[PDB]
């Protein structure tokens, strides 16, 4: 067991191994806050998240077990993984706080588009990386379901990572598939591809595609572009009968190869939307499309999800996961 | 409404500026 040290940051105390140094807050993450730190064991900059009251609420123990389960399973270049997980507690009886750590990324796509324009080469590569992540994630039966620009971490080298997947406010409404926002069906994995559509269009243009003002306006903006629901549609669960825009006419000056993909992703009927694995092979990504480098995740056990156990068992399950953690090859 | 691209499509390594 390494020696820890304490220090208060945004008015809470952090207890970390000596290896992580010069800890500095960088904002909020899912159910906690995160610091950028220097790892004196490896020489790399890392991001450290300390989760909030992990075993206070019942959801919290479940939410805390859930994240650490997902983060221990995700091993992919475009998907945030765990370099390390630690707690200051020396046995289960004092197990109270949990810290997660990952490679430090410099920005998220919200900050990028808010300070630059982006070429077709940029959106080519960025979008590419998201659906490689999504292929991997979807392949383990995990849905992001809240995919949005602030959930996409990026580097100075244009490298992208998905985070906060499988864990699920005002901003987030813009990228949600319609059937989810308004509880139309049971949600399948393509829900994320809708978000991908919204993001790609917003990366190209610089402006949010469907900035709906409330639940009602959102649909109006939705239907304004993609058209009214076709034949089936209502057979899968009263306003103006708008027609479907020819996407080429909206995204002027775009690579026509890019708009054809946008057309395939922003299809109202979930059954019709393109899939991540499908979307990868399309010709817009032909420059980066490499079937021999687009891997699938190992099977991942979600059995605990249907399970109703006590917080002390959830806590023991997480502590078990913390203890069993095997750091990656240095 | 139509939405044109930030940089119009033109018919070799990528980077972004960090905040
Ligand atoms: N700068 C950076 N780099 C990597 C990740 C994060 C991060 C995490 C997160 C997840 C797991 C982990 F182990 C460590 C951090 N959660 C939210 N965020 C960012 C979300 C966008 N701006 C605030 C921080 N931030």
């Amino acid at each position: 067991r390494p020696t820890f040290y304490r220090q208060e940051l945004n008015k809470t105390i952090w207890e970390v191994p000596e290896r992580y140094q010069n800890l500095s807050p960088v904002g909020s993450g899912a159910y906690g806050s995160v610091c950028a730190a220097f790892d004196t064991k490896t020489g790399h900059r890392v991001a450290v998240k300390k989760l909030s009251r992990p075993f206070q609420s019942i959801i919290h123990a479940k939410r805390t077990y859930r994240e650490l389960r997902l983060l221990k399973h995700m091993k992919h270049e475009n998907v945030i993984g765990l370099l390390d997980v630690f707690t200051p507690a020396r046995s289960l009886e004092e197990f109270n706080d949990v810290y997660l750590v990952t490679h430090l990324m410099g920005a998220d796509l919200n900050n990028i588009v808010k300070c630059q324009k982006l070429t077709d080469d940029h959106v080519q590569f960025l979008i590419y990386q998201i659906l490689r992540g999504l292929k991997y994630i979807h392949s383990a039966d995990i849905i992001h379901r809240d995919l949005k620009p602030s959930n996409l971490a990026v580097n100075e080298d244009c490298e992208l990572k998905i985070l906060d997947f499988g864990l699920a406010y005002v901003a987030g409404r813009w990228y949600r598939a319609p059937e989810i926002m308004l509880n139309w069906m049971h949600y399948n994995q393509t829900v994320d591809i809708w978000s991908v559509g919204c993001i790609m269009a917003e990366l190209l243009t610089g402006r949010t595609l469907f900035p709906g003002t409330d639940h009602i306006d959102q649909l109006k903006l939705i239907l304004r572009l993609v058209g009214t629901p076709g034949a089936e549609l209502l057979k899968k669960i009263s306003l103006a009968q708008m027609p479907k825009m020819n996407f080429a006419n909206v995204f002027i000056g775009a690579n026509p190869l890019a708009v054809d993909l946008l057309e395939k992703m922003l299809v109202l009927d979930s059954d019709k939307r393109i899939t991540a694995a499908q979307a990868l092979a399309h010709a817009y990504f032909a420059q980066y499309h490499d079937p021999d480098d687009e891997p699938v995740a190992d099977p991942y056990d979600q059995s605990f999800e249907s399970r109703d156990l006590l917080i002390d068992e959830w806590k023991s399950l997480t502590y078990d996961e913390v203890i069993s953690f095997v750091p990656p090859p240095l | 409404r139509v939405y044109p691209v930030s940089v119009p499509y033109s018919s070799v390594t990528l980077s972004l500026v960090m905040p």
